[PDB]
């Protein structure tokens, strides 16, 4: 299931960036 | 269990910037 | 009267530590009254056991109170279901019905251990994130203090002290949270183990009265 | 603010890195989860149909239509069941070596089904257990490096070296932070892997005593 | 003592607490490791003197001489005779009920047993676990105290504040003197309960045996 | 086989910072 | 250019004697341990080996009797469980089942003596591997605060009555990594080399237990 | 090694034993990946060659010339052929006990095999462990030289300590740098290890199994 895992990586880094993005927008 | 004094970590920060200051 | 004035995140944090504090109290308080509770049926109904009735007599009593029904009782109650459910349709082995009660009362102290505690990894949890999430929130507003620091050049000695301070508080609600967490973490764990051990002796003596007396019946 | 540019290169390089390992942690992590919650869902939605009354013979004849399909307790109970059915009618003069056989088949289809099962669980462990090393390796360098560079100035001013120092402190800010939930994440899993190995080992136990009831009776 | 007794209630209050903690640890270090040797040598000598070639009728009537002063292994002993010798009165439970009833009297009297000697045990547990960060309680609120008087008051370069962050480390450190034999005591007295425990549940496994053996030739 | 972090070398070094700011 | 005991306050002359004294008693157990744990495992096999060289059980146990008070590995294992098994079969004991669970009870006795023998003062070389720096930790906490009230009376530090605290605090730190480092060292190894010897004392009883019975069930 | 040309009295050996420590593990873990890949590779073949059609005594005829260099499981199914033939043509004993010789034979040649496999894999794992104290205590001691080495008591002018505090936090440095590879190595190779340990008693139950139905005929 190497596509289930591409996908839990995709979502995992579309939640981090956006974590980033609101550590930025809030500084 | 264990003795956890990771909280102290912070205290050592904050010693820190008295100096430098 | 300080989580008003600082930043949107530190903000954030406390809210979510403050939160932690109120569910870990709130969970303390239901935990040790319905495992006092739990424990106090266990009592009586051991006591009601081995008191010289008969197998059948005892389950058409729970028969009737059979919704409001917790605790060792519901492992006797459930399991003769299963001892009977085998016994009345005869085609199994003589061993068979045994196992598969067995089986049942092995469910049943699963789902009441599931019921019994709910809340308690997630009082581990607290104890074990709370300091991590005060330091977070603290090395922000500390970062926040250099960032000041370096609109203007004086050595910065006097202004930066509510800073430190405003920084700090989110560690000390962190590590005041922390501390009935990883208190009573153990504490109820223990009383959880207790009780399991209880309710295993028990489908222990089950299984053992069933393989010899109550398989005639 | 970012404090990319003005970090060495070597301290950027350690936040992508650490980055990339927090990714990798929280993926393994989602995927783990979700894996363990379908099989540990299945596991008595299967167990209840093996114990409702319905006969052995007939839910393996069921069974074989779903040959590469089956997850953990069906493929556990055809592999077995396979196996038994084989050796008996091979044979057919074993006084008991077909609950041995049985047994056999049972021990190595659950080792390889829990080590699929736990695939990358040892990984969150090795990094809980260099996350903060790296870190701690970031910060020293920013310290050390920011302690070079103040060996040439007059008065041995300390101020003006402020940002590098805490740059060094942002290293492990960025650090520790990716071992927390890698951590937690590998003991709680492990404990629900454990629970299902014992799971699983009660089913042996069950199905075992099943065969040395059922062979005599064949 | 003159900085222990300056000001600061708060720290007071918090000291005072954590030396009654470290007083009640060290107190039950010596309460609980007596009795824990104690109860280890009986385990031992009743290893050694229980299968010595004696007829168990001997030693049953010598404990009876010897009862009201019983402790440790001879009570799972004891507590088991006399239900086996009271259920077996003839006109009562069969041969192969009484060595159940025997070993519920046997198991619950080692419980009791048990829970007496594990008296103060989890106590030590929470008493190390978080005099820490009681301690730490104490010297982030001394050092939130000191920091809100430097920004009334102008200049003071560390000349005043000092002995703020001292009164703060001071509880740091009575934290971390009372919290370091609690763990030790947490880890080697638990672990000793728990050999102690598995001897006993051991014994009992044997005896259960045993009087398998007496019931089955009385 | 690791299941805890340390925190002993992450203490240590900021510690050692702590000395050297006291000179 | 040791001589900071004197130049020191009680407290810590306190902890850098308990430090130096965990150090030297880890070092010592690590001497007189390795040695026994070598030995034990050399006698374990070498007997292991001498009992499946077609030798009967019988010409062993007599051969074996011999030194009865100075004997230890799994050669004592198997005396007490061949001594007690012969006197319960010849004290009638006409349930086969009897005589071989007497045995396995033996063999549990035994070895629940001899491995708790070999693992002596390890738990205590693990609590300091895991403990000294905290020891450390408080001891430098203390040195720390001893140089912050100091720092607080004068206007500048003067670089002489604020050495001592930061004296104290590196030697506490240092003294207490030091008895740290042998401990964490060598801890795990010998818990794993006695767990080694624990599975190879559980695999010979499996085995005598199995010759047992069948010894016990042919007559 | 600009700093590391002087070194001290006590800090030479410092961060050389690391450097040392860490060209050992580098050279362990690429030995140790080779010969568990070839290890690996070989047990799959054998597990090929042997349950193929090939009966017992031809394979064990096969690899008799080999002795010294043969490695992995055939080493197992050698010392087992050869234990069993030792017993059953010098037949002494009952055709159920020369089985558990061969068992026997067997468990000890593996245990050998794997302490073979398992050489440096504790280095590691001890180093990994080790490495930051030594760092740590090698930085302390470096900044208690550079205190006491300060000639004049207060010596105002302190714009020199600066290339003796990186000097000495070059040692925890570099003893974490080689921390971090033992570290993560360790698990790497433990797992594999683990791996062959239980496919090699995966094919050592499954040859007593076989072997067994002709112990009590051939």
């Amino acid at each position: 299931q190497n596509d289930k895992l591409k996908r839990a990586i995709i979502i995992s880094a579309v939640l981090h960036v956006i974590l980033f993005a609101a550590l930025i927008w809030s500084s | 269990s264990e003795i956890n004094i990771v909280p102290l970590l912070d205290v050592l920060l904050v010693l820190l910037l008295i100096f430098m200051a | 009267d300080l989580f008003l004035k600082a930043s949107l995140l530190v903000k954030l944090i406390m809210l979510i530590l403050i939160g932690f504090s109120i569910a870990s109290w709130a969970i303390i308080i239901q935990r040790t009254r319905i495992l006092n509770a739990a424990a106090r049926e266990a009592e009586a109904f051991e006591d009601k056991f081995w008191s010289g009735i008969e197998l059948s007599r005892l389950y058409q009593e729970s028969q009737g109170k059979r919704d409001n029904l917790t605790g060792s009782e519901q492992i006797f109650y459930s399991g003769f279901k299963e001892f009977v459910r085998l016994h009345r349709a005869n085609s199994h082995a003589p061993e068979a019905v045994v196992e598969g009660a067995s089986r049942a009362m092995r469910i049943s102290m699963n789902r009441e251990l599931e019921n019994l505690e709910t809340h308690i990894p997630f009082l581990g949890t607290v104890g074990s994130i709370s300091p991590y999430i005060g330091l977070f929130g603290t090395v922000w507003g500390i970062m926040h203090a250099f960032i000041a620091l370096g609109a203007v050049k004086q050595a910065t000695l006097q202004m930066v002290a509510p800073g430190i301070a405003e920084a700090l508080i989110a560690t000390a609600i962190g590590l005041f949270a922390a501390i009935p967490a990883v208190m009573a973490y153990n504490r109820l764990n223990q009383r959880v183990n207790k009780l399991e051990l209880n309710y295993d002796n028990f489908m222990e003596e089950f299984t053992a009265i069933l393989h010899r007396q109550a398989f005639t019946v």
